[PDB]
């Protein structure tokens, strides 16, 4: 089921020890399925990018959650607004405030 | 007869570079240079045969 | 015969050629159909952004990927098996004439009462007569009783040709020491045109056939005078 | 603040979508073919030879000297 | 930075049509090619007898 | 980042939008500055500024989503060009019609075709759909 | 795939060059042989 | 044996005009092959 | 040195580089005979002589195409440079031998322009049916210098079979089974043999042919009691399945390229795409009397193989949906091997289905020997193995090369292509129906214009092959060394390089179980 | 292995038998039935049956086997 | 094991997988298959 997957995934982010190696492996797996992740699964993913000190890998995912919703426009904004609280509590930037959308 | 494989195997094992068809000594050259030239003047005669053929 | 630009068959001069075209008026729209679908689906999956790469389950998908094929096969297969033996049907023929294939001419012999034969070759470019057709018309032509069945033997004395006639249906291979058999069925009156079928040597393109279709009567009177 | 999209199975719902089109647009052609071209093809036959008189056909082309028997 | 098909595009796509166009054009009209079209609704019939 | 020839069997940098995380830094060696980042990374991103974080940014990666899904005008030069090279075909046409075809057979002059057409009117070629079908043979002229 | 920049690249000019050298070395001696058929 | 790119194969790439000339009269002599075999039958 | 590593060749890699050389010399050969064809056609009357000269030119366009540049390139060619590198293995299990399946191919070749050269030549057709191949109507060398080349490149890839099953059954990793192994390795595995079962029988029905032509045997001579049909039997039983061995290595090539093309790590319905493979395979050796239904063979016989003949189309179209299945979801890069390989897809799915018209013998009486077989077997075989072929070369030349391509230069080159060949064939479908016959150098006047739009066509094509070499000789002179390239975690003949050492998998892979 | 030959099984064996039925049962028809003639080598009588009236074989079928006296 | 210090690992990630993983594997730290994680480590 659709919860059973998104709680699998949340588990898999948030342990706390997970190395760079399994932050990658999680990422570029999870983005082979035909969805886009729950921002329960981003904000968890985005938690153990700031456990291993890992601002960019953090931009590079909510970059890679807007390339998942294809022509999908409402998909990323519904998902940055979700992830505001996460966003303002670790000082992650959005690849628009960077300018990495141009 | 008696078995001189070891020999043999002592002859084609030395460490000298040679291929295994020119291993044996000079002979292999010898045989080697009549089939090459058989075959690349036999060849060349071909040719001949045919540029004759190929008019009436 | 073919007339310029012409996309499909001859229009049909006997009942089965009829048959052959409905029958390749199925087999065409299911042809369309399976291009079509294939070019619709391949655009399909390169027009989407959305992405679905991990390993994908195939045994559901295949039992519809063979048995609508097998079921599509069928539907082709039985109409097309009921043409085939409806040619090879007894018919009873009023008539037998046989062909024999040369380098480069067709000659015929109509052999059930009299010793009636001759040859029949292109005429020469240069020497048609103002509206003749260029490579299709003949000296002698093969004239032959129109609503008549009529068995045709077909060999050759020899290199292989093959008689053919497109707008009655007819194809038969013109092979040394054998005899093949086919039957022709006019269902009107005219000039009915073919050409060599089997590659033969320097004038294969060059050895048409014509049959000249005529009531029973005519036949009789041109069969008298050609003895 | 804007509504939760859906999010799973997109491939999939556009592929749905689209191979039931397909299968709706053939079942159009094959109708459209049936019409324009099998049976335009029967009738075309049916209505040649419904009244066709063969000896009229013979004795036109006679008329017109097509002929080398006749 | 722009690349070759930033600056040249344009003038290949434009130019490459127009050629093919006027030299398939003169090919097809102008050098005595015989395409033997139907000559349904183009030929007046003629007595041939 | 120069990457060598000598490097093949080593784990190596890609752009690919299926493959987010690639498994080495776009950037390996770091500067004073650099070095500097990287420990001001340990604390607080609040703390980054906008330019510090486009820094850190492209140390881990070369191209952005935006950067490596770009759009080109590459269609306008293949298209353009296959037109050229067909274009120049039809040269070859002319040149072969010109050089190497003699006439063609005297059977193709109107005249021929006009008593041809009416032959084949008077054996009633395809009088069912394809040829005869298409004339009147009432009114003496094509329907 | 990636690649190094040309090791020694081939100008617009080289390039015309080297697509004319090409296509005259089909046309020309077919172009021979299809001029003369007559003669043969 | 030389390895690497340029070296794996039986023709120099070390000059590119000297590849052309070669290239040239590889394909150029495989095109020309059948019609100097047609003015031959032509010719007897 | 030269003369040790290029005349006495012991390696798979410079042996697949002498077979791709070889094969495109031959395609330019094969090239300028399909216009020696198309320009006698391309106008009505007679432009070279009669069908004598014209046939000489149509049976030797065949043999080329077939012997000297499709099977070197896609079994010679690709099968030595890949196989070895997809299954880690040192080489060929017959090195030296490899290297005699090569050097045959130019002595058969010689044999074949010797054939063209003497008398009048071998104006047999390609199946080179007696009596016309025979010694009355074939008198002298021509017909015996063309068997004796087939008897040269049979050997070639009877030898050559022998070598690919011996390697990709003995030479695998410990670990790995036959069901670990890429498809390219299947389709060059069921494709050896196929070729190791009919060559055999082709040898024994032209040997046959050479006996009759010079030690009075009357194998196909009614005179002695033999039957010319019978050397169309033995022809046939080889004939059917060549044209799957002509096929098999392209379906595997497209696998590859759309799977790679597609970003995908594997094909989609791996299994079915081996069970196609082999079913294919299978029932090419039951079906060949289908080249036959105009013979007078009996009805229920017909009927047989009308019906076996369609089966085909079945494990076919597990392949073609496969491909499509694994484009599905693909991370798309619009390379011009994935142009090659999508053009496959189709202009094949197309030749296919007129294949299944033609099964029909009813049909096929009013279709043999007419311009919609050659329409049918040019979709399959200038649209579906070229395109194979021109997307295998385009994708695998900085393998075998260490150098890049000009991308934008391939697509113009596809481009180009994809125009020709479709003008060239797809008219050629109207002049088959209409009745227009094969192995003609002249029509009458109502073929004109599709005959004329085909010629055009074959002269856009013409374009397209010399700016093939163009685009190569760019490559080789620009030299843009390859640094990375990606999904080499499922593609092993990468992952040593480009191009990769003389001497790969000294040390074998690690596969455990 | 077992996966090569349960791939035989379901890949070669069973689409064969598959196939043969379809062919069977596209041939299932009733054929008409050929003409009584007693020839005095068929239906042999030289002792009766073990079984009903002694006259009729283990399998009779009214429909395509005649007595000795012919068709029921 | 390996004589050099790399070898090219091929990873069967489950049995009766078709797809083979390979990568390089180099002397020091044990690395992952890319696939499924497991653990391999060069003994030289
Ligand atoms: C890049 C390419 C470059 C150029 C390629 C060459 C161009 C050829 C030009 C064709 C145009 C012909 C023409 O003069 O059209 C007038 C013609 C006049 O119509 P008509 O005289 O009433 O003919 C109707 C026939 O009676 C209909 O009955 P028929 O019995 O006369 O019809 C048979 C005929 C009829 O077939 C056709 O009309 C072919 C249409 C091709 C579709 C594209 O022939 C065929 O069976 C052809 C076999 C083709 C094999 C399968 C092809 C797969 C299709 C691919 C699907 C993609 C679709 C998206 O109009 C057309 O039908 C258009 C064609
Ligand atoms: C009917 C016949 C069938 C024809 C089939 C033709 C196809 C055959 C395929 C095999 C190719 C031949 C290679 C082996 C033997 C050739 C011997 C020879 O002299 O070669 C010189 C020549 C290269 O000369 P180079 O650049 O001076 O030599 C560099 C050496 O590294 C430096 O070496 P070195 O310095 O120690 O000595 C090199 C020297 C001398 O080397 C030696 O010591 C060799 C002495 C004995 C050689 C015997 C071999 C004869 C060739 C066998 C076939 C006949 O070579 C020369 O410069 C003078 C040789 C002149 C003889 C030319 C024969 C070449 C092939 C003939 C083509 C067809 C002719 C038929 C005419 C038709 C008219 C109706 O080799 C070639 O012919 C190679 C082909 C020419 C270039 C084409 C490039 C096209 C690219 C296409 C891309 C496809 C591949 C994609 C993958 C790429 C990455 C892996
Ligand atoms: C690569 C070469 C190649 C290939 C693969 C094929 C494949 C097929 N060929 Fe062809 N063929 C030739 C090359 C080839 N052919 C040549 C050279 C000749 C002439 C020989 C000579 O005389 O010189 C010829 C001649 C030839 C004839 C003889 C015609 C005659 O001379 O009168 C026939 C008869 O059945 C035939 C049929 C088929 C069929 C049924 C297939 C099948 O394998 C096609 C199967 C594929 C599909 C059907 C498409 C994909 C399937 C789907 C999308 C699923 C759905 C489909 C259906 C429900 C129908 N071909
Ligand atoms: C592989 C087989 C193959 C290929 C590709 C072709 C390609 C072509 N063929 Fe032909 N052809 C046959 C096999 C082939 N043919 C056969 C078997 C016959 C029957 C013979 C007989 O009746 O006995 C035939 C007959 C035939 C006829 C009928 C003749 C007649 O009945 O009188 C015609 C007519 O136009 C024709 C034309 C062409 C044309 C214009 C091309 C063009 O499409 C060709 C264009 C060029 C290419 C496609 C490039 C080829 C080169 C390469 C791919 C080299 C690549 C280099 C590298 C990878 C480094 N061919
Ligand atoms: C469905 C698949 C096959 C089924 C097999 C048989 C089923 C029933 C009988 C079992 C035993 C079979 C063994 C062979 C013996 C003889 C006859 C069997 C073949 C059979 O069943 O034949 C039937 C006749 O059976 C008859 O007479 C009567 C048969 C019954 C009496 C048989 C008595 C003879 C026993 C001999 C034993 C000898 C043992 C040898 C031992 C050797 C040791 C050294 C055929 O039917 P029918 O109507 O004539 O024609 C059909 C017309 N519609
Ligand atoms: C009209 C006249 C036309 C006739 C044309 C004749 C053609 C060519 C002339 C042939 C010259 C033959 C010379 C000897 C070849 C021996 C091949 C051989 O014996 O090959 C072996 C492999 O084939 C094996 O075993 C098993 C296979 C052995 C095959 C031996 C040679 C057969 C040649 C004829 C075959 C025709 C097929 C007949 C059936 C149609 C060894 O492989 P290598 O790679 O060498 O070594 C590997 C090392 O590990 C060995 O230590
Ligand atoms: C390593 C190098 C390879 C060796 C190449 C050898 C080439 C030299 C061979 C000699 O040539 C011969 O010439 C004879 C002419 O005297 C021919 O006789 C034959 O042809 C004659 C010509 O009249 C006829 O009398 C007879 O058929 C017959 O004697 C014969 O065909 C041919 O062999
Ligand atoms: C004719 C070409 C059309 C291509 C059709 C391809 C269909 C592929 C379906 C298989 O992929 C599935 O997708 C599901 C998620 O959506 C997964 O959950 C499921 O595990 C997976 O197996
Ligand atoms: C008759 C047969 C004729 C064949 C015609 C061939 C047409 C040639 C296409 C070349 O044009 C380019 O194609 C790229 C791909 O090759 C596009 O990539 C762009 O679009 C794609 C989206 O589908 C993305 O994958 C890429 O990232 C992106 O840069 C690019 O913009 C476009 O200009
Ligand atoms: C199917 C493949 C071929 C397609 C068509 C090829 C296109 C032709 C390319 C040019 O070929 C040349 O044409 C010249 C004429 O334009 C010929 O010169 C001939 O004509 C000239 C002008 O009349 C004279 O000056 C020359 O002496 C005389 O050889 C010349 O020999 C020939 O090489
Ligand atoms: C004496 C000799 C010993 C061989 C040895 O051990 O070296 C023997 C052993 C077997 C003998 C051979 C076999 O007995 C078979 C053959 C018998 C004939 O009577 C003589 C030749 C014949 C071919 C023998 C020749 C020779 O005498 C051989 C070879
Ligand atoms: C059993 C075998 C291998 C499975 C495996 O071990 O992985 C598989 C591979 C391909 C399969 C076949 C193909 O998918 C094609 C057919 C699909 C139909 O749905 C059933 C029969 C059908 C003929 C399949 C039978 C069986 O499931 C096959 C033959
Ligand atoms: C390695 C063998 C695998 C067997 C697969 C069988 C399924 C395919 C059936 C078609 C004919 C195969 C002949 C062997
Ligand atoms: Cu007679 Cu062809
Ligand atoms: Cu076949
Ligand atoms: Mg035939
Ligand atoms: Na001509
Ligand atoms: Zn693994």
């Amino acid at each position: 089921t659709d919860e059973e997957f998104d709680a699998r995934w949340v588990t898999y982010f948030n342990k706390p020890d997970i190395d760079a190696w399994e932050l990658r492996k999680g990422m570029n797996t999870l983005v082979g399925y035909d969805l886009v992740p729950e921002p329960k699964i981003i904000d968890a993913a985005l938690r153990a990018c700031r456990r291993l000190n890992d601002f960019a890998s953090a931009v590079r995912i909510l970059e890679v959650v807007k390339d998942k919703a294809g022509p999908h426009k409402e998909i990323y904004p519904y998902v940055i607004q979700e992830l505001r609280p996460t966003l303002n509590e670790l000082g992650i930037s959005t690849p628009e405030e960077l300018g990495l959308d141009k | 007869f008696e078995n001189r494989v070891a020999e043999k195997q002592k002859l084609f094992q030395e460490d000298n570079g040679l291929p295994v068809h020119l291993k044996g000594g000079a002979t292999d050259n010898i045989l080697y240079r009549v089939t090459m030239t058989l075959c690349l003047g036999g060849t060349l005669y071909s040719l001949y045969c045919l540029g004759w053929a190929s008019f009436p | 015969m073919a007339y310029p630009m012409q996309l499909g068959f001859q229009d049909a001069t006997s009942p089965i050629m009829e048959e052959l075209l409905h029958f390749h008026d199925h087999t065409l729209m299911i042809v369309f159909l399976i291009s079509s679908l294939v070019l619709y689906i391949i655009s399909l999956m390169l027009t989407t952004k959305l992405t679905h790469t991990s390993t994908m389950d195939a045994q559901e998908v295949e039992t519809i990927w063979t048995i609508l094929p097998a079921i599509i096969l069928i539907l082709i297969a039985l109409p097309s098996l009921r043409i085939l033996y409806m040619m090879d049907e007894i018919n009873n023929p009023s008539l037998t004439v046989k062909t024999m294939g040369h380098q480069w001419y067709w000659s015929y012999e109509y052999t059930d009462y009299e010793d009636l034969s001759f040859d029949s070759y292109m005429i020469p470019t240069s020497e048609l007569k103002p509206g003749e057709l260029r490579l299709l018309e003949v000296d002698n032509r093969v004239v032959l009783p129109m609503e008549m069945t009529i068995r045709m033997l077909v060999s050759s004395e020899d290199v292989l040709h093959s008689w053919a006639v497109p707008s009655l249906g007819l194809k038969t291979d013109a092979i040394p020491g054998r005899l093949n058999q086919t039957t022709l069925m006019s269902s009107r009156p005219g000039l009915y045109y073919g050409q060599c079928s089997e590659i033969c040597g320097s004038n294969h393109s060059f050895m048409p056939i014509v049959l000249e279709l005529v009531p029973l009567k005519y036949f009789e009177k041109w069969s008298a005078s050609m003895l | 603040a804007l509504a939760k999209p859906q999010m799973r199975g997109l491939l999939a719902r556009r592929l749905r979508f689209h191979i039931v089109g397909a299968f709706m647009v053939s079942l159009g052609f094959a109708t459209f073919y049936k019409f324009a071209v099998a049976e335009k093809r029967k009738k075309a036959y049916a209505d040649f030879y419904r009244n066709y008189d063969s000896m009229k056909d013979f004795e036109e082309m006679r008329k017109a000297g097509i002929f080398q028997s006749a | 930075a722009p690349d070759f098909h930033d600056k040249y595009g344009n003038a290949v796509l434009a130019s490459g049509a127009t050629f093919c166009v006027a030299v398939w054009v003169y090919m097809a009209t102008q050098i005595g090619i015989e395409w033997n079209p139907s000559p349904v609704g183009r030929v007046t019939p003629k007595e041939w007898r | 980042s120069v990457v060598k020839s000598e490097d093949y069997a080593l784990p190596s940098y890609v752009d690919r939008r299926d493959y987010p995380l690639p498994d080495v830094a776009h950037v390996k060696n770091l500067s004073a500055s650099q070095k500097a980042l990287k420990e001001k990374e340990k604390a607080s991103w609040s703390s980054l500024s906008i330019d510090e974080k486009v820094e850190l940014y492209r140390l881990k990666f070369k191209e952005s989503f935006a950067e490596m899904n770009r759009s080109t005008n590459e269609w306008k030069t293949v298209v353009g060009a296959a037109m050229f090279f067909i274009g120049f075909t039809a040269l070859l046409l002319i040149w072969e019609k010109h050089y190497v075809y003699g006439p063609i057979p005297h059977t193709f002059e109107e005249e021929w075709v006009a008593k041809q057409t009416k032959r084949m009117l008077d054996m009633k070629v395809a009088p069912i759909q394809g040829f005869s079908a298409k004339w009147d043979y009432d009114k003496n002229e094509w329907k | 795939i990636t690649a190094k920049p040309a090791k020694t690249p081939t100008s617009p000019k080289e390039q015309a060059i080297g697509l004319s050298v090409t296509f005259l070395s089909f046309l020309l001696p077919a172009g021979w042989v299809l001029y003369h058929l007559d003669n043969y | 044996y030389e390895e690497g790119p340029g070296k794996n194969i039986p023709f120099s790439v070390e000059n590119k005009w000297r590849l052309l000339a070669m290239m040239t009269l590889f394909f150029g002599s495989g095109f020309a092959a059948p019609f100097f075999i047609v003015r031959h039958q032509l010719l007897k | 040195m030269f003369i040790n590593r290029w005349l006495f060749s012991t390696n798979h890699k410079d042996i697949g580089t002498l077979y791709l050389l070889f094969g495109a010399w031959a395609g330019m050969v094969g090239t300028a005979l399909s216009l020696l064809i198309r320009a006698e056609l391309g106008q009505p009357g007679t432009l070279l002589g009669d069908d004598q000269i014209y046939n000489v030119v149509v049976t030797a366009h065949a043999f080329v195409m077939i012997f000297f540049m499709v099977m070197p390139i896609m079994i010679g060619g690709f099968g030595n440079w890949l196989v070895p590198l997809m299954i880690g293995a040192p080489d060929m299990a017959f090195p030296r031998m490899n290297n005699m399946s090569f050097w045959l191919l130019p002595p058969s070749f010689l044999l074949l322009l010797a054939s063209s050269m003497v008398e009048a030549g071998a104006g047999t057709g390609w199946t080179v049916y007696p009596p016309l191949a025979g010694n009355l109507a074939h008198a002298g060398a021509s017909v015996d210098l063309t068997i004796f080349s087939l008897h040269l490149a049979g050997v070639s890839s009877i030898l050559g079979a022998i070598n690919f099953i011996t390697t990709i059954i003995n030479m695998k990793p410990p670990a790995m089974s036959q069901y670990q192994t890429p498809l390219f390795v299947w389709s060059v595995m069921i494709t050896a043999v196929l070729l190791l079962l009919s060559l055999p029988v082709l040898a024994a029905g032209i040997t046959m042919l050479l006996t009759d032509r010079n030690l009075n045997t009357t194998f196909f001579d009614p005179a002695g009691g033999g039957d010319p049909i019978l050397y169309q039997h033995l022809f046939w039983f080889f004939g059917h399945p060549e044209v799957y061995i002509l096929i098999l290595p392209g379906f595997g090539m497209i696998s590859h390229i759309v799977t790679y093309y597609s970003g995908k790590k594997e094909p989609f319905g791996y299994m079915g795409m081996v069970w196609a493979m082999m079913s294919i395979g299978f029932l090419g050796f039951i079906v060949w009397a289908h080249h036959m239904f105009t013979v007078g063979m009996d009805v229920d016989t017909r009927a047989y193989f009308t019906s076996a003949t369609m089966i085909i189309a079945i494990p076919t179209g597990v392949k073609v949906f496969s491909w499509l299945a694994t484009l599905h979801g693909g991370n798309i890069k619009w390379s011009p091997a994935m142009m090659w390989a999508l053009g496959f897809i189709f202009l094949f799915t197309v030749g296919g289905l007129t294949g299944i018209v033609l099964a029909n013998s009813s049909l096929d009486i009013v279709l043999h020997d007419t311009y919609y077989v050659v329409a049918h077997f040019h979709y399959v075989l200038s649209m579906g193995a070229v395109f194979a072929i021109m997307g295998g070369f385009v994708h695998w030349f900085p393998l075998f090369s260490g150098y890049t391509l000009n991308d934008t230069w391939a697509k113009i080159h596809f481009a180009i292509m994809f125009v020709g060949v479709n003008m060239t064939f797809f008219p050629q479908h109207f002049l088959g129906l209409s009745g227009m016959p094969r192995r003609y150098s002249d029509y009458p006047d109502a073929y004109t214009m599709w005959n004329t739009i085909s010629s055009m066509g074959s002269f856009i094509s013409l374009t397209a092959v010399m700016l093939m070499v163009f685009i190569i000789w760019e490559a080789f002179a620009s030299k843009r060394e390859v640094l990375t390239v990606d999904l080499t975690t499922t593609n092993l003949e990468w992952l040593n390089g480009c191009p990769p050492p003389y001497h790969t998998f000294e040390e074998p892979t690690y596969v455990n179980l | 292995g077992a996966r090569t030959w349960r791939f035989l099984t379901f890949g070669l064996a069973l689409p064969s038998v598959a196939l043969c039925t379809l062919n069977s049962w596209l041939h299932s028809g009733h054929r008409e039935r050929p003409a009584f003639i007693p020839y005095h080598h068929l239906r042999i009588r030289t002792k009766p049956f073990s079984w009903g009236d002694g006259n009729h074989t283990f399998f009779h079928n009214p429909r395509v086997n005649p007595l000795p006296t012919g068709y029921e | 094991p390996s004589i050099t210090n790399k070898r090219i690992v091929g990873c069967i990630c489950e049995e009766d997988n078709s797809t083979v993983i390979w990568f390089w594997l180099h002397k020091g730290e044990a690395q992952r298959c890319p696939s499924c994680g497991t653990h391999y480590k060069l003994v030289p």
